[PDB]
């Protein structure tokens, strides 16, 4: 049981920690084709992807 | 540096560039910043910025132009 409960958050939740985390301090690459996503005013390819 | 996670000569740009430069949190725009900045305004600044610094410190373009040494005193001095 401690190899499923001692055995640590994986339970995996910090994921979504990096779901966030990673929607924010990685907003600088995928929204760097896409600042202007759903036009062009910005200039600017609405393509940011799904991965993680 | 990519083997080994795959003054020494010099040191400091693998050293500053490293520890400097992973130590970025969402640096993927700023790549593009310094890029985009660097370029023109770093190109055009050090190769203005050394014929400055010539064309005040010891000038004298004095031997103005040529003094006119015929014609084909071409580099003469």
């Amino acid at each position: 049981e401690i190899k499923s409960l001692e055995s640590s958050n994986h339970e995996f939740l910090l994921s979504a920690v990096t779901r966030m985390y990673t929607q924010i301090k990685q907003v600088w690459s995928d929204n760097v084709e896409e600042q202007v996503l759903h036009f062009e005013r910005i200039s600017n390819a609405t393509t940011n992807g799904e991965i993680l | 540096d990519q083997s080994l996670n795959k003054q020494e000569n010099e040191g400091f740009n693998r050293i500053g560039f490293l520890l400097k430069t992973i130590n970025n949190i969402n640096k993927l725009p700023v790549a593009f910043n310094i890029i985009t900045e660097r370029a023109k305004e770093e190109i055009h600044n050090i190769i203005v910025k050394s014929t400055e610094s010539i064309r005040s410190k010891h000038p004298s373009l004095l031997k103005m132009a040529t003094s006119l040494k015929n014609d084909n005193h071409f580099g003469l001095p």
